[PDB]
């Protein structure tokens, strides 16, 4: 969560029904566009920002969401527009022995700003003690590993996060819907949809 | 294969007073970019040669004002204005022209 | 307050209600006049300032 | 090969009406619009910087601040990109744009960069071309995130104007050139510029370097070099714009210069 | 500047090859023409071969052909040479010289030949 993955989306053409058609994924919840919208509209400044997190954290990852992983590790503007895709991975990213591959930054001195990565492994001083690099008494790493075990029910079981953010109108969109266009005609009283503009 | 002439061979010079050098080439020069080629070096006992003058008439960085160069096609001289306990040694004239690259058989400048 | 872009560039500035401590100073009862000049000779009113005070272009300054 | 070779010098100027850039990716047309966003403040103070060779650590890092305004009357050869980053090493990300004479090629790497970076040029007798080399520039370059290789933007007495915002993840790049009949680097008048590049980076920048190209002598093992070149500071701020019929900004009101400009 | 510097005098049997070494320091070699050259003790100075900007890369001499062989390492920056088939006259001072591969800006630049610094020389002894 505090290495999050981030992949640019541009110059194709998108359909939407595949996700539908094949779908693991528990929670789909979209903000500013309908789910069933997405098919009938054009974007470009489009990403998909992939962590892992634990279950209870899921309503975190949102607009104005209070959290450790919200504050020190991702945060998402108050003006986001897109769609969270929260879903369990007990079968692939746990461990009977301990998945501790998974870690958050616990401790951090400021805020982040909204879509900043923090990849930097200093220590926090925790106290009013200086810690001066090394872990001690009111001294702990920030960087901390989840206790994924497959043993545990619902809620524990470690979920991945895909957040796809978008732009409307205001940039010369490259991912569009899967629809054919049609020949131009002047002069002539006509409904148009140029590029979600109708 | 360019082949060249010094003189004289060996040069008795007294403290002070110019000495002139003479190298002459067989085969003319000159080169397809305009500039001739020519370099002399100045080589003492102990020490490798080193670049006095290249081109002619344009000085090496570290080179003196006591030494002139002069001449063109295939005459050329060298002028040592003043000769003092530090040139003695042997003189080369060589040219960078036309591949192989050959050098002059030495004149050897000393005091007495 | 200013004259027509036309004619000139300078302004002068009313604080109203406000104390010229609290912020060519004038104090008028509408407030702190900052930029024009207090001018006893009496005129006809160009721009009105209030509580009897006016401002006309001549610089700016205020009767 | 890093080397600490490059003075500087700086003065301090006016920037009276520069730095104007279309905020938004719509036409408009003898309109009035007001805009609140990173705007270069009129008359405001802008420092001219003289970066000098001759042929110690003398070229300082700036600060980016909320954004850029980059100006310069000196020719495009020796003058040829930009470093953009926190700490300019391996630990964090780095962002380098740099222009040549065929195109312009951008990196979002951890480059390992230079305490005093520069292209410099020198002849390949096994290429037997005259080749430019990165490697005073930075040490290493690996983990890289992003490339980006586009149409130059440094080309052929020419004032190039430059405006660089760091906004929720895009670097915006606006541009212009406009050719400055001899007198004052600054002119008067407006010149807005243009949106010339949106670069999806997603990196922090808070400090900014710029690069200079150095010739090798073939005769102090570089050419001596001299670049003279404008940086203001952008800040969140309301402009009024004025478009004509032709889509051009022509003229704009910044509010809070003067108390007139307020009530425009 | 350009600085050149040399490696160890050596004495060998005849019949095997000898690895004669040059390091540039100051500039790489990459923007130098590399060359090489004989002494013998009491004779004129001639030459081994160098490098040729324009049409070709590397020249010998006509005599010495079959013999020597010439090689540059860029990320050391030094400069090798290899002479088989030892020879009792051998027994020579051996120079290495340089100068730069071009003259000029890179708007009008010139090809360059010569040999301006030289290096120190390396004894090559030939005996039983
Ligand atoms: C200008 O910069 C570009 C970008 O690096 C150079 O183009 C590359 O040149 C190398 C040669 O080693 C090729 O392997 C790459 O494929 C080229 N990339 C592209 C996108 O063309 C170009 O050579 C530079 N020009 C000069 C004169 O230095
Ligand atoms: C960005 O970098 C600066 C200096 O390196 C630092 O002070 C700031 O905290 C960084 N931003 C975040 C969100 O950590
Ligand atoms: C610009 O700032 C300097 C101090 O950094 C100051 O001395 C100078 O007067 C300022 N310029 C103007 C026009 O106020
Ligand atoms: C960065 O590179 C180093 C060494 O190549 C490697 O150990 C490290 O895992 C890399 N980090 C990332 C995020 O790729
Ligand atoms: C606007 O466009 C017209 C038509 O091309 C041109 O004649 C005119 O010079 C342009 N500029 C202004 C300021 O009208």
């Amino acid at each position: 969560v505090y290495a999050w993955n981030r992949k640019r989306i541009s110059n194709c053409v998108a359909d939407y029904s595949v996700l539908y058609n094949f779908a693991p994924f528990f929670a789909f919840k979209c903000y500013g566009v309908s789910p069933t919208k997405l098919n009938d509209l054009c974007f470009t400044n489009v990403y998909a920002d992939s962590f892992v997190i634990r279950g209870n954290e899921v309503s975190q990852i949102a607009p104005g969401q209070t959290g450790n992983i919200a504050d020190y590790n991702y945060k998402l503007p108050d003006d986001f527009t897109g769609c969270v895709i929260a879903w369990n991975s007990n079968k692939l990213d746990s461990k009977v022995g301990g998945n501790y591959n998974y870690l958050y930054r616990l401790f951090r001195k400021s805020n982040l700003k909204p879509f900043e990565r923090d990849i930097s492994t200093e220590i926090y001083q925790a106290g009013n003690k200086p810690c001066n690099g090394v872990a001690g008494f009111n001294c702990y790493f920030p960087l901390r590993s989840y206790g994924f075990r497959p043993t545990y029910g619902v809620g524990h079981q470690p979920y991945r996060v895909v957040v796809l953010s978008f732009e409307l109108l205001h940039a010369p969109a490259t991912v569009c819907g899967p629809k054919k266009s049609t020949n131009l005609v002047k002069n002539k009283c006509v409904n148009f949809n140029f590029n979600g503009l109708t | 294969e360019i082949v060249m002439t010094q003189s004289p061979l060996s040069s008795p010079v007294t403290l002070g007073q110019p000495a002139s050098i003479s190298c002459r080439s067989s085969q003319s020069l000159v080169h397809s970019d305009g500039n001739t080629y020519l370099s002399w070096l100045q080589q003492r006992p102990g020490q490798p040669p080193r670049l006095l003058i290249y081109k002619i008439s344009n000085r090496f960085s570290g080179v003196p004002d006591r030494f002139s160069g002069s001449g063109a096609g295939t005459d050329f001289t060298l002028k040592i204005s003043r000769v003092e306990a530090e040139d003695v040694g042997v003189y080369y004239c060589t040219q960078a022209t036309q591949f192989p690259y050959t050098f002059g058989q030495g004149t050897k400048v000393d005091i007495k | 307050i200013t004259p027509g872009t036309n004619t000139s560039n300078q302004v002068a500035v009313l604080y109203q209600g406000v104390n010229c401590t609290e912020v060519n100073v004038f104090q008028t009862r509408a407030g702190c006049l900052i930029g024009a000049e207090y001018v006893n000779n009496s005129y006809e009113c160009d721009i009105p300032i209030g509580a009897g005070i006016c401002a006309s272009y001549q610089s700016i300054i205020a009767y | 090969q890093c080397v600490n070779l490059i003075t500087r010098t700086q003065s301090y100027t006016n920037s009276f009406t520069r730095g104007v850039y279309y905020p938004d990716k719509v036409f408009r047309s003898s309109v009035l619009h007001s805009t609140q966003d990173l705007f270069l403040p009129f008359f405001s103070n802008v420092t001219w910087f003289h970066a000098i060779h001759v042929s110690r650590f003398d070229n300082p890092v700036l600060p980016f601040n909320d954004g850029v305004y980059f100006a310069s009357t000196e020719k495009s050869n020796i003058i040829r990109g930009w470093i953009f980053g926190t700490t300019l090493d391996s630990k964090t990300q780095s962002l380098l744009i740099v222009n040549n004479a065929t195109n312009v090629v951008i990196k979002v790497c951890e480059f390992q960069f230079c305490n005093d970076p520069f292209l410099d040029v020198y002849y390949h007798k096994n290429n037997k071309s005259w080749m430019e080399s990165e490697f005073r520039v930075y040490s290493s370059a690996n983990n890289c995130t992003f490339e980006y290789v586009s149409q130059p933007f440094l080309m052929d007495k020419n004032l190039r104007e430059f405006v660089f915002k760091n906004i929720d993840g895009y670097f915006k790049i606006y541009s212009k050139h406009t050719p400055i009949n001899l007198g004052r680097d600054l002119p008067q008048g407006f010149s807005a510029l243009e949106p010339l590049v949106d670069l999806p980076i997603g990196i922090n920048i808070t400090r900014f370097q710029t690069l200079l190209a150095l010739h090798r002598s073939y005769l102090s093992g570089w050419t001596a070099g001299a670049a003279a070149y404008y940086v203001g500071y952008l800040q969140p701020r309301t402009f009024l714009l004025k478009y004509n019929e032709n889509g051009t900004i022509t003229d704009a009101v910044d509010c809070a210069l003067d108390p007139l400009s307020e009530t425009k | 500047e350009v600085q050149l510097v040399e490696s160890g005098a050596e004495v060998k049997k005849p019949g095997a090859s000898v690895k004669v070494s040059c390091k540039v320091s100051g500039y790489t070699l990459t923007e130098l023409s590399m060359h090489w050259v004989r002494q013998a003790p009491g004779k004129g100075l001639e030459w081994m071969g160098g490098f040729d900007p324009e049409d070709g890369e590397t020249m010998y001499a006509q005599k010495f052909q079959g013999r020597v062989t010439m090689t540059e390492d860029t990320s050391t920056d030094t400069a090798y040479m290899e002479l088989s088939s030892l020879r009792s006259e051998d027994t020579a001072v051996y120079y290495c010289a340089t100068s730069t591969a071009v003259a000029g800006t890179p708007d009008l630049f010139d090809y360059y030949y010569g040999m301006d610094v030289w290096g120190q020389g390396t004894t090559v002894t030939v005996s039983s």
